RNA sequence: CACUGACAGGGAACGUGAGCUGGGUUUAGACCGUCGUGAGACAGGUUGGUUUUACCCUACUUAGCUGGAAAUUGCGAGAAAAAGAUUAUCCGUGCAAAGCGGAGGCGAGCGGUGGGUAGUACAUGGUACGCUCAUCACC
RNA sequence: UUAAUGAGAUUCCCUCUGUCCCGAGUUACUAUCUAGCGAAACGACAGUCAAGGGAACGGACUUGAAGGGCUAAGCGGGGA
RNA sequence: GAUGUGGCCUGGAGGUUAGGACGAAGCUUAUGGCGUGAGCCUAAGAUGGACCGGCCUCUAGUGCAGAUCUUGGUUGGCGUAGCAAAGAUCUAACGGAGAUAUACUCAACAUGCAACGUUGGAUACUGGAGCGGGGAAGGAUUUCGUGCCAACGGCACUCGUA
RNA sequence: AAGUUUGAAAAGCACUUUGGAAAGAGAGUGAAAUAGAACCUGAAGUCGUGACAAAGACAAUGGAAGUACCUCCAUUUCAAC
């Protein structure tokens, strides 16, 4: 006979616990049509930082339609993936099986460290005895059955791509075993599937063949963790007055008197953060090159301005961005350097925002540190001009 | 003397030590796990104790102390690093060692057999708590016994 | 480390074996790179050529894209028993927001820490001069930086260190040097 | 999966490869609690069963009265904790194997052993299909158990109805089933009827007065 | 009084005090009115008046280790596996077809790892590729 | 009835503010982990639930439904 | 609730019969046998060290599971709660058993940790209504020197109002 | 509160060995050091240790009937029996 509120926190998102492993992994993959092109429906991507961008609207009836507006974007850094194996699935009436595995006959390094604690202090076996069997004749045989098989029950295919450490050149990513992860091959028949994948074998996979610049993408990854937290952070209950006895951050009654045990619907203090999320309907704002084939990165067509992806000073606590990156809108689960899955949406892309092509006018990349007012370090040079340091440097030049 | 018998007794060395003014709980857990290691594989032990590079396993004398991942070795998740009780194995291993060298046997083969500690009769003090209460405050020493033989 | 790479259990010979293996196949697959991106680099067009960027190592100021740095670096040998060398620690990266009454036993503590990790010694001794340093501005008044003089010297063979300050008027510009 | 040391053993006894005395029985027009009670008996005698096609055993009524029973069921749950709650099988053969424990008794041992003794299928998988002839129960048979005016259902669609999501999959596999079965079937007919014309000319060759002995027992 | 789509009604030991708070109620102090000879009374008013303990079990929330299908044992053998001299005595394909296509040793084949050399490809230090010498295996 | 006085009871106004909207960030000391030291309260036996009956609100009983063992930090639903 | 019992049991007494250093009482038991049972009796002690059983009768402070029972001891909780006001110590040398304490391999790190008293130096606090210097009351050797660290100084001690 | 009640005699453990010491390991005395000093006997309860039995989660205990394994127990039988 109270006073009414909804409760706190989704019921759904349960048990708030650590996540079982740090990467992004898509749980479900976009519904298959066989109608469409073969093609891939993932990439692995590492987040860098973030900055925002200026671009006109197009969306008529709204009160910005044809007005500018400046939208907070993700940078996250994507090299090629590489793939290194065939998987195929049969269906069964307890779920899906995988029919084999179709190695590469070739692996990186960095593919074989991830099956080892201590790479460099180890043998290194890790395929030798896979290699010197797939290369001969009974080798060749298994491969064709497996393939057959795969042909004859499989109505799943996926590949197993792995990512380039080495090309990803990040200093405060440590890690140095590439990361794994399941591809799903959509599109086409069951055979079509397996002769796209037999081409991809041994080769190199760019985030610019499996998506497209205007489009939406979901987003796998796991959040930012913050250990054992309280229930006004965990759940957002309200605080207790000042006033109370023994304590104001908490829920003043866990339960009535029957049942005679606490719910599990009641805010509890526990783990926050580190959870796996999936978080749909992204918008790819930009696919850029590496700065070492395009440094104009930044460039749009109305700022002609030469300039990097990188912000001065570079993205905090990460570094430079080297490589091929995605321009998300907005923002996603997970800090800086954590790998993260890229998936195609599985939610239907048909309302006016999400059609919406961009194109972007703007690209801030000023300082991160502290309030940056300088787009490139011309713009400072010109402002300050010359500095004692370097007319010391002009001085021992002269000598 | 002892709640055991060597094999052999030509061919081992006993050392016991009695009321040792050590925790029996922590003496309890630092003896037990020498129990049928070598001698010389024990001494170690109990150096990198000392060291804290590993510990002592605590097994049924572990109500609500701390995990560690030096537990693991043992099977275990919870361990500590009782320097007191170490340092008092430490030197009834000496006193073992010894009885095996005037026996004319090599220490570096002894391997420690048996292993035995138990609570000692304790000693009394007292505390004092709130509304005028005099409550107790024992000593809970132990004594412990071993015998080690040549392998 | 593994039983296959225990040193006890190899011995010297075996070791030293397993080790020059390795070092050999890394050495074979850099000569074999080396030269094959030297040829190929020389039969390319110029504008392919400068679309190339650094590869055959052709950059300034770049690391050898052939092997690893430290695979580079030229062993010396033994370092004698009796060694000195001359040091800056940033005591303020270390010291950052620890509790005010703390800040000069905690640098003490980092200072032995430090030197005990570059010389291989537990016994690290702070000589007269180096403690009144770190405390002459008071337990909350550490200086940021500061350059100790590090002397290792032996008395099995026991090895110490004897840490004492160097004043110096300026930090800026010092690198860590050898001194006799 | 058997162990490392199963198949080393097996391998120094140098027995052969053996199977258990397993009875198959196919489910299909069964009734569901006449089936269930029956099977649940012969366990209780040490009988190791295998039940296929549950997702064609019938219960007596409209489709939409056994949903809704299936529905009330599926609402009991610990409030407090709905893990550790009724765990409710959405799956036909999973179903049956519940509709059989609850005729057991499942908190002995013995009731354990039982129940693990039954082995539940939807379709018949491949590796029953050439175990040997599968049985019936005549007692828990729908046209001999239901008048044929009456409405009933089948399990698989009240299943799929409410929950199982592997109603298409068992309909595929099955109809690949049959169709295998079938053409292995219309082959070897060549050699079922040398054996029947093999039999016929037997008559002929055998001696006679044997021939009058499988007359009087009705063999000739 | 006002906002709103609406400001519905109930239960949970009149849910919920080792969750709080303590305004009311309900001790001892004190004032009033009425009652009582009085001490005192009031179902009347008024003001002031200690809110104790969890480290046990369970529940719940997170967080580690770890056995186990005869739910620890039996050696007690059941695959949502294949399909054959009883799974042995080859590999592919094909419908569980009809057939069809490959399959004492030296040498050869096929490959794994090292030398020489030659383009090229891929995101461009690091792998693959053609030719030849070496070894290694399996045949 | 009363100026003055009041750690007396009450109402309103100005100022002011984390009292509140609605919470957020930082510190010391704890908790926490370690070394040494080391209690008490309490303790029939013990501890997963639903319903049912029952001294008319069961941890044990009837019928169902759960339940692999051991642990660290918390927490105040129940242990009437 | 009443009553019966050549019914059981315990400490003493009058009788009568035995036993014990070749081992009494007591105590221990997967230690059997007997009895419906209270209990009795044997065996074995790799237990003990000096008294004591049976039977008839007499006699009484004569039988325990519980009384918020009495006294002593033990015990889970538990290596748990905690030992958080009064800001604080650092460094070298000396002293000390208190160490630089090691199986093989091993140069030293990764295998003796943690803690002491004194002197010197550094840093800080008390801040004269003082952890200053003297008295009453109260206490009565706590004063001083040397020695010593079993117990005590809720951690420690080579130190101490021990 | 508290029996000093070791043992017939103190014969009260020389001497060796390692430990700073307390003590430990040996050796001696004694009929016996589980007679080693506030020491005869040395119970229950609780705890350590070795060997074994196993054992999910039915709190444990308990009844009744078997069975597997053990049994420092009893009794009987062992040939014209
Ligand atoms: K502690
Ligand atoms: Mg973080
Ligand atoms: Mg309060
Ligand atoms: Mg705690
Ligand atoms: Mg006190
Ligand atoms: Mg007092
Ligand atoms: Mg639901
Ligand atoms: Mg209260
Ligand atoms: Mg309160
Ligand atoms: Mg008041
Ligand atoms: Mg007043
Ligand atoms: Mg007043
Ligand atoms: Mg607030
Ligand atoms: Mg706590
Ligand atoms: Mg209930
Ligand atoms: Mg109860
Ligand atoms: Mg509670
Ligand atoms: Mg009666
Ligand atoms: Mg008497
Ligand atoms: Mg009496
Ligand atoms: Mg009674
Ligand atoms: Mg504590
Ligand atoms: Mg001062
Ligand atoms: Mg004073
Ligand atoms: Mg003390
Ligand atoms: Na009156
Ligand atoms: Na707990
Ligand atoms: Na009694
Ligand atoms: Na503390
Ligand atoms: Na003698």
């Amino acid at each position: 006979c109270k006073f009414e509120h909804p409760r706190h926190g989704h019921l759904g998102f349960l048990p708030r616990k650590r996540s079982r492993q740090i990467r992004g992994r898509a749980r479900a993959f976009p519904k298959d049509d066989a109608t469409q092109k073969p093609h891939l429906t993932s990439f692995m991507v590492f987040k860098a930082g973030m900055t925002h961008i200026v671009r006109d609207v197009d969306r008529p009836g709204s009160k910005v339609n044809k007005k500018e507006v400046v939208e907070p974007v993700t940078i996250l850094e994507a090299p090629p993936m590489v793939i290194v194996g065939i998987v195929g699935y049969r269906q069964t009436p307890v779920g899906l099986k995988t029919i084999g595995t179709v190695w590469a006959h070739h692996t990186s390094v960095e593919f074989r460290r991830r099956y080892y604690k201590n790479w460099k202090q180890s043998a290194q076996l890790a395929f030798s005895r896979q290699k010197q069997f797939a290369n001969t004749k009974e080798g060749k045989v298994a491969e064709a059955r497996t393939l057959n098989a795969f042909a004859k029950k499989a109505s799943v295919i996926r590949v197993i791509a792995h990512t380039q450490l080495r090309k990803l050149r990040n200093h405060r990513v440590g890690v140095k075993k590439a990361h794994v992860q399941e591809i799903q091959v959509n599109g086409g028949s069951v055979a079509a599937k397996i002769a796209l994948a037999k081409s991809l074998l041994e080769k190199e996979v760019r985030v610019d063949s499996v998506f497209q610049q205007s489009e939406a993408c979901d987003v796998c990854s796991v959040t930012k963790g913050h250990g054992t937290e309280g229930v006004v952070k965990r759940w957002g209950v309200a605080c207790l007055p000042r006033k109370t006895h023994r304590g104001l951050r908490k829920v003043a009654c866990i339960g009535a008197w029957h049942p005679a045990r606490v719910m599990y619907t009641v805010a509890r203090a526990g783990q926050h953060g580190y959870h796996h999320r999936t978080q749909l309907n992204k918008k790819i704002y930009q696919i850029g090159r590496s700065v070492a084939v395009e440094p104009n990165q930044a460039t749009t067509t109305y700022d002609l301005t030469a300039k990097t992806i990188t912000p001065m000073g570079g993205f905090v606590g990460y570094g430079t961005v080297r490589n091929d990156y995605v321009m998300l809108k907005g923002s996603v689960s997970g800090p800086r350097r954590r790998v993260m899955t890229l998936r195609r949406p599985m939610a239907p892309q048909t309302s006016r925002q999400l059609k919406e092509k961009i194109v972007l006018k703007f690209i801030d990349t000023s300082s991160k540190i502290g309030h940056g007012r300088f787009q490139t370090k011309k713009e400072k040079n010109q402002w300050f001009g010359p500095l004692k340091k370097d007319r010391i440097r002009r001085e021992e030049r002269l000598r | 003397h002892y709640s055991r018998k060597p094999q052999v007794s030509s061919k081992s060395a006993k050392a016991k030590v009695s009321d040792l003014r050590c925790h029996y709980k922590n003496t309890f857990e630092t003896a037990n796990v020498i129990n049928g290691m070598p001698l010389r594989k024990a001494q170690q032990l109990y150096r990198q104790v000392l060291a804290k590079t590993r510990c002592i396993p605590f097994k049924r004398y572990n109500g609500k102390i701390g995990r560690t991942a030096q537990a693991k070795e043992w099977g275990q998740t919870k361990g500590r690093w009782p320097r007191k009780s170490v340092v008092a194995m430490m030197s009834l291993l000496k006193n073992a060692e010894a009885n095996a060298i005037e026996k004319g046997l090599d220490p570096n083969q002894m391997v420690i057999k048996h292993v035995q500690v138990d609570q000692a009769a304790r000693m009394r003090r007292r505390t004092y708590r709130a509304h005028g209460r005099i409550t107790p405050y024992m000593c809970s020493p132990c004594h412990v016994q071993l015998f080690m033989s040549e392998k | 480390t593994r039983a296959g790479m225990k040193g006890k259990v190899l011995g010297k010979e075996k070791k030293a074996a397993i080790i020059d293996a390795r070092k050999k196949a890394a050495e074979s697959r850099k000569n074999r790179d080396d030269k094959r991106w030297k040829r190929v680099l020389a039969n390319m067009d110029e504008e392919k050529r400068k679309k190339f960027h650094g590869v055959g190592n052709t950059a300034k100021n770049s690391r050898v894209r052939g092997a690893t740095r430290a695979s580079l670096l030229k062993r010396t040998g033994r370092k004698p028993d009796a060694v000195s060398m001359e040091a800056t620690i940033h005591l303020s990266k270390l010291l950052k927001k620890k509790t005010f009454s703390k800040r000069a036993p905690l640098a003490i503590k980092r200072i032995k820490a430090f030197v005990g990790r570059l010389m291989k010694t537990k016994d690290n001794r702070i000589d007269a001069s180096l403690n009144t340093y770190i405390w002459h501005k008071g337990v909350k008044g550490v200086p940021g930086r500061v350059r100790v003089l590090i002397q290792r010297k032996s008395e099995h063979k026991h090895f110490y260190t004897v840490i004492s300050n160097v004043p110096v008027a300026s930090f800026k510009g010092l690198t860590t040097k050898t001194v006799e | 999966f058997p162990s490392r040391k199963d198949a080393f053993r097996a391998q120094r006894k140098g027995a052969k490869k053996h199977r258990p005395e397993i009875i198959v029985i196919d489910l299909k027009d069964h009734v569901l609690g006449r089936a269930a009670a029956v099977v649940a008996k012969q366990l209780l005698l040490g009988k190791k069963i295998t039940v296929v096609r549950c997702e064609q055993l019938n219960i007596a009524g409209t489709e939409i009265r056994n949903k809704i029973k299936y529905l009330q069921y599926l609402r009991k749950r610990k409030l407090t904790n709905p893990t550790k709650g009724p765990f409710h099988h959405r799956a036909p053969s999973d179903v049956f194997v519940r509709t059989v424990r609850s005729m057991l008794p499942r908190y002995t041992k013995r009731g354990m052993k039982a129940l693990n003794s039954l082995v539940a299928y939807e379709g018949i998988p491949p590796n029953v299909v050439r175990t040997g002839g599968r049985v019936v129960i005549p007692r828990a048979q729908r046209h001999v158990c239901y008048r044929s005016e009456r409405p009933y259902t089948v399990l698989g669609n009240m299943c799929k109805h409410v929950g199982w999501k592997y109603s298409d999959v068992v309909a595929n596999l099955e109809k690949a089933r049959v169709e295998k079965a079938s053409r292995h079937h219309e082959k070897q007919a060549k050699l079922r009827d040398a054996w029947k014309s093999a039999r016929k000319e037997a008559l002929a060759k055998m001696p006679k007065h044997n021939v009058e002995v499988l007359k009087k027992f009705g063999y000739a």
